[PDB]
RNA sequence: UUUUUUUUUUUUU
């Protein structure tokens, strides 16, 4: 429970045509045991 | 489910197309105006006689018709004709054993010109439970009646109230809302000063869009760009719940507004009970974009705060500012990458600025929008 | 008129507006009609 | 008696001994 | 129309004040008759005031001090009870047991003065056997009953085989 | 519309005063109201009247007045089968029930307390009557209307032959 | 925790 008040639930809700923003997110390094996020 | 349904407008004439309307005329205009005048002098009106009273004095006034008025598949008269207040609901007979008054047989017709503005301004008092705000609009009712027949004198002396258990009733709501959409369009009559009484009832439970339309006179985008910019699935049921095919807004001349007074709907899915997260987050965006009415909206609780202020707050950057520094122009699609790839910290002049947005405010109520910022902003 | 539509379904919707303040209109109604 | 309403009988009655 | 029955308890209190003190029971009529100059009361209780103001001014009782003393006689009056009057006016909404009060100057010729009255009428929905309203009148005083009836402004008949039942209010 | 009703009936009567009475008059002026307030049968308060004018007639003393004549006191008691002819139009059903009333009565001169015990009922037998009308023994003279009307009923001496009953109007 | 509501805003330009 302690992450929902860390890490809020940010991305893209209602796209204009075809616009949808993709997460840029596959470097696996972060790198250490900071918070991670997500919900 | 301890919470309650959804209603909308057009679902309620997809099933009768006639506003019943209930109301006694039995009794003449002069024993009715006895009745009233003296039951408010006195202090013991019964609401039907308010009622019948109404209707006996708001049924000569009509007015010319320039265009084509149509709302929910319903029509009101066609363009070059005469119509009055009431051809806008279905007038029925209301039954069952009636009350009784305290009559006078001496009673000038003069007293009616500012009789239903009266009432409609008691309506109108009776609904804001603070002395200061009461006793001014009870002074300004006065002030009123006086510009139109002065020497009118204060009834309903300052002690017993009366007139606030109406609010309760169905038949003066759908009276009120009626007088004040007719007095809307024809806002060049002579006795338009009536609309003084019956102008809370228009946008009333409706405290969800209001906002949505000040955030985009603010912003200055057009909205789609605001409608992008959310960043939350949370707002975004209650955006769906509120733009839906029917339910025709952008309509000046519908029944919309009065979806409460008329009963068209219970509960309005544009209430600021049912829309909590959108209020707030379309306010605290509002109050961090240097506006005015910020300070006095309310906090509705039961909602995660933590989530909605770093998303209005990224939105207020976004459009007061337009690594390589933040991207130059406003759109959602380029500023997510910004803050995603410098994590989700938000930068110290970000905060500068919501702070120096909120340094100075003089009054502030408890839970209000405005305290929120100055609690958590100021820091 | 733009088209937006939800990301996670697919749907489609239109933002309309509160039109909570009046509409304006053009002298040529009034001498077109009437 | 020349009037109306003026007491009437006073039931009570002192004429007794 | 026709004739419907009306139970209710009533109580009554009177008070006349002038000179010169008041002879004859016709001035009684004339005088109180006035009391609803400018009528503010209640409506729908008319038929019922008026009746009860007549049997108010039926059986007034003048003060002692009318006998000790000239200078200020008074008359006062006061009743009590539960009556069924027959009347065809209409239908009467609910009732309250609630008094009114009524203050008036009056001038009738010779004759001046002030009248006070005090009443309070109620509905009853029991299932008692009351008295005709009628029967609470003396009988030892006045004459005829058409004619005293059209002083107050009320209209009465003579049923041959029953009591009175009311017409209208004349007023 | 002549109609004849019948009726069994019973009456007894008693009066209490001081000043013990010399005139019938005053007794007459003393009973006539012995119904200031009614709770009665509706549909009875006429007949009743009837049947107290027969009280009236049969006024008796007791040997309480022969034993001291400041307590005043006289009894009556009539009994039997009648029949009555009269102009209200129809009776509603009778029942047989004992009705008593005591009332102050108050003409000044004369004060005290009369006591009435009524019971008017049905003779649903199909046998004739002798008249209601004929029945007493005080036939008195011709102003037998004027006694009635004094008491407050109406009734005639014209080529009928007889007293019916008329009118109400009994309050003057 | 009657009932809804959530600028101690509003005659109108």
């Amino acid at each position: 429970a302690y992450a929902v008040g860390s890490s809020a639930d940010l991305a893209q809700q209602f796209c204009v045509g075809d616009n949808k923003y993709t997460p840029d997110d596959s470097t696996g390094g972060l790198t250490t045991n900071a918070p991670p996020q997500g919900r | 489910a301890n919470e309650d349904p959804v209603e909308y407008p057009a679902d309620y004439f997809r099933k009768s197309k006639e506003i019943p309307l209930y109301i006694n005329t039995t009794k003449s205009l002069s024993d009715l105006r006895g009745y009233v005048y003296q039951g408010l002098k006195s202090g013991n009106v019964s609401i039907i006689h308010v009622n019948s009273y109404l209707y006996g004095a708001l049924k000569d006034i009509r007015g010319k018709l320039d265009k084509d008025w149509s709302s929910f598949g319903i029509n009101i008269g066609k363009a070059g004709d005469t119509i009055g207040i009431f051809d806008l609901v279905s007038l029925k007979a209301l039954d069952g054993v009636l009350p009784d008054g305290v009559s006078d047989a001496s009673r000038t017709s003069a007293d009616d010109k500012w009789l239903p503005l009266y009432l409609l301004g008691l309506y109108r008092v009776g609904r804001t439970q603070m002395p200061e705000y009461r006793k001014k609009l009870m002074d300004g009712l006065t002030n009123q009646c006086k510009m139109i027949n002065e020497q009118f004198e204060p009834l309903v002396p300052e002690g017993r109230d009366i007139f606030d258990v109406w609010g309760n009733d169905s038949n003066y709501t759908k009276i009120v809302a009626a007088v004040d959409m007719f007095f809307h369009m024809f806002k060049k009559h002579e006795c338009a000063s009536f609309r003084y009484g019956t102008i809370v009832s228009r946008f009333k439970d409706c405290a969800a869009l209001a906002t949505f339309g000040h955030l985009c006179k603010i912003t200055g985008m057009s909205t789609e760009d605001v409608t992008t910019w959310i960043l939350n699935r949370e707002v975004a049921d209650e955006m769906v719940q509120m733009m839906l095919p029917g339910q025709e807004i952008d309509k000046a001349d519908s029944y919309m507004p009065y979806l409460i007074d008329f009963g068209l709907s219970s509960k309005s899915p544009y209430s600021s009970v049912k829309n909590p997260a959108f209020h707030f987050w379309g306010q605290l965006t509002a109050l961090l974009l240097r506006s005015t009415r910020a300070r006095n909206a309310r906090q509705p609780d039961d909602i995660e705060y933590t989530s909605l202020t770093t998303a209005g707050l990224l939105y207020a950057y976004a459009v007061g500012s337009s690594t390589n520094a933040p991207p130059q122009g406003r759109d959602v699609v380029e500023w997510l990458g910004w803050f995603e790839d410098q994590n989700r910290k938000p930068t110290p002049d970000m905060m500068q600025y919501a702070k120096r947005a909120v340094m100075s405010l003089q009054g502030l109520r408890e839970k209000t929008i405005g305290k929120y910022a100055k609690s958590e902003f100021d820091k | 008129s733009v088209t937006v539509k939800r990301i996670i379904d697919n749907t489609v919707i239109v933002p309309k507006l509160p039109a909570n303040e009046d509409p304006v209109e053009y002298p040529a109604d009034y001498f077109r009609k009437s | 008696k020349s009037y109306f309403g003026v007491d009437e009988m006073d039931t009570y009655d002192p004429n007794q001994l | 129309n026709q004739l419907r029955y009306e139970k209710f308890f009533f109580t009554v209190k009177m008070t006349v004040r002038s000179n010169r003190p008041f002879r004859t029971y016709s001035d009684v009529a004339a005088a109180v008759s006035h009391w609803d100059h400018m009528y503010i009361g209640m409506a729908g209780k008319r038929p019922f005031y008026k009746i009860l103001a007549f049997l108010g001014s039926s059986n007034l009782k003048a003060t002692p001090a009318v006998l000790a003393d000239q200078g200020q006689p008074e008359y006062h009056a006061h009743c009590e009870g539960r009556a069924y009057l027959p009347h065809r006016m209409g239908k009467t909404p609910p009732m309250l047991n609630v008094p009114e009060h009524f203050r008036r100057p009056f001038n009738i010729g010779l004759y001046k003065g002030t009248i006070e009255l005090t009443m309070t009428i109620y509905d009853d929905e029991s299932l008692e056997a009351a008295p005709m309203i009628w029967d609470h009148f003396n009988s030892s005083k006045f004459s005829d009953f058409r004619e005293k009836a059209l002083m107050f402004g009320l209209i009465v008949e003579k049923k041959a085989s029953g009591a009175w039942v009311l017409d209208s209010i004349s007023h």
